[PDB]
């Protein structure tokens, strides 16, 4: 479960908002929020790798509480 | 105080309507409106002990004390008094229908209509007048769109088919109140009721198609 | 020979006129003891005419010599003699009730009905509504998607069928859906734990709400839910 998969963002958001946004949940040890280079701007998804699985699986209970900008946030586990 | 010393001490009083009569009244008014239901219990105990004497005397001292220990009204003072005009109801004299309708008529529920419309409707025998009174009175006063049908079906009862029309037309004048029914109507009705004089009664040939117009 | 003259019928009332409005100004009793109207289950709304109830006789019997041709909002009304539920709220406006029967996974799913366990669904949306497919919710403190937490820990053959929403396997929590069609594509993926027995219309004004991507077009809202106990 150490990683999610996070659909539904606005590209104002990036990388950092998710540092601190699931970090408030627990700590995201690493991070991945493509950055598309051909038109420079997001598509809104994520994966997430955790310190061990527990964080993760209390992260796919929890998890699914972030909504940006207005708007809902997918995460499942992967 | 505890009105139970009144109860008590009303039903050890000897003789005949004295002391119960002014020292229950007394006691019963100088009290709170709380064991008066035990006080109509002994009115019906010494109702019923007393009926062996006259008729006037014990009637009017239960209804007194049942009228006095009920303050101005109740919701079981006109049940009370219903209850004793159900007992007077075979009486011989218009007084005791009279005073009960009266003692009924204090306030206005639901309960005394049953009370006062078949009064009519038993004095109605043998003259039209209680009926022709009663019922214009109590079609014209009060509110009740079903009060004018009860009493246009009791008028209807007899031998004369004016207070028939005449409630029919009452409730005909519909003004304020065209659809005094909802599903319900007094016009087809009464329009039946012309449907029924349509009958093999008059042959003249007259008034069939003055009433089927 | 009867004494049901206390439920009184109102016609040619306007789009606008509802029990409401005839409580606080109908024909005879309606406002009081109770009264009756055509509500749908996501429309919700009154044709013309309906049922109110009176305390006693008398008072209706009064109210249709009175109402009886009245005039009510511009118009002239006639008067004369006559398992566990959820509430839903679509935008402002409320659409009706879902009723559904649903064995830890349903208790999970009753006490969440209920809140008996100090948290629950009331209040919560359907946050993701997939015309022809399901409207999922149980993300009430959440508005996501697997969103929630179970009454135990944080962790398919036609419509109006219940089952679990999850993030793999032995993930339930809170989020559940309502199938719109047959998705068996899911089964042995997700477990179905209950049925729509009434308000299957209600759940149709759930999913019109919805989008390909699964985005609601209104909010939908849990507006009160509880059990048949």
């Amino acid at each position: 479960d150490a990683t999610v998969y996070v659909g539904g963002l606005d590209e104002k958001v990036s990388e950092p908002l998710l540092w601190e946004l699931f970090l408030q949940a627990g700590p995201v040890v690493n991070t991945h929020m493509p950055k598309d280079r051909v038109t420079g701007q997001h598509q809104g998804y994520g994966f997430v790798e955790f310190l061990s699985e527990e964080d993760a699986d209390y992260a796919i209970k929890i998890m699914n509480m972030i909504k940006l900008y207005g708007k809902p946030i997918r995460v499942n586990k992967a | 105080f505890s009105v139970k010393c009144w109860l008590r001490y009303i039903e050890f009083k000897q003789g005949a309507p004295k002391p119960r009569l002014n020292q229950l009244y007394e006691r019963a008014l100088k009290l709170l409106p709380c064991s008066y239901k035990l006080w109509y219990r002994y009115l019906k105990a010494r109702r019923a002990q007393v009926k062996h004497r006259c008729v006037t005397d014990p009637a009017y001292e239960d209804v007194n004390n049942c009228h006095e220990r009920a303050f101005v009204f109740m919701h079981k003072m006109p049940r009370l008094w219903l209850d004793y005009c159900q007992f007077l109801m075979d009486q011989g004299r218009v007084t005791h229908t009279r005073r009960t309708f009266d003692r009924a008529l204090r306030a206005l529920p639901i309960t005394q209509h049953s009370r006062i419309w078949p009064l009519y409707l038993r004095f109605l025998r043998s003259h039209p007048l209680p009926e022709t009174a009663v019922r214009g009175y109590r079609r014209f006063l009060k509110l009740s769109p079903e009060s004018a049908e009860e009493y246009i079906e009791y008028l209807k009862s007899s031998d004369r088919l004016d207070e028939a029309a005449q409630r029919l037309a009452t409730v005909v004048n519909d003004e304020r109140f065209v659809s005094k029914a909802g599903k319900s109507n007094y016009q087809l009705w009464h329009e039946l009721c012309d449907l029924i004089s349509q009958n093999p009664d008059k042959v003249q040939s007259l008034n069939v198609d003055a009433i089927i117009r | 020979m009867a004494t049901t003259k206390r439920v009184l019928y109102v016609g040619g009332l306007a789009e606008e006129v509802d029990d409401k409005v005839l409580h606080a100004a109908f024909i005879p009793f309606g406002d009081i003891t109770d009264i009756q109207i055509p509500l749908d289950y996501e429309t919700e709304k009154h044709r013309g005419f309906a049922f109110v109830e009176f305390e006693l006789a008398e008072d209706a019997a009064a109210a249709i010599d009175n109402m009886n041709e009245s005039e009510l909002f511009g118009r002239t009304i006639r008067v004369n003699l006559a398992q566990v539920y959820m509430d839903i709220k679509i935008g402002n406006k409320p659409a009706g009730r879902i009723q559904m029967l649903l064995p830890m996974t349903a208790e999970n799913f009753r006490c969440l009905c209920t809140h008996e366990k100090g948290f629950g669904f009331k209040g919560s949306s359907f946050h993701r509504i997939i015309p022809q497919f399901m409207c999922q919710g149980g993300d009430f403190t959440n508005h996501n998607g697997t969103g929630g937490k179970s009454i135990y820990g944080k962790k398919h053959t036609g419509p109006g069928l219940l089952s679990m929403a999850n993030s793999g396997p032995n993930t339930n929590g809170s989020q559940f859906f309502l199938t719109c069609d047959k998705t068996d594509w899911l089964d042995g993926k997700h477990v179905v734990f209950g049925e729509v027995t009434e308000g299957l219309d209600v759940l149709r004004q759930i999913e019109a709400q919805g989008s390909k991507d699964g985005k609601p077009k209104q909010k939908v809202i849990i507006a009160d839910c509880g059990e048949y106990v």
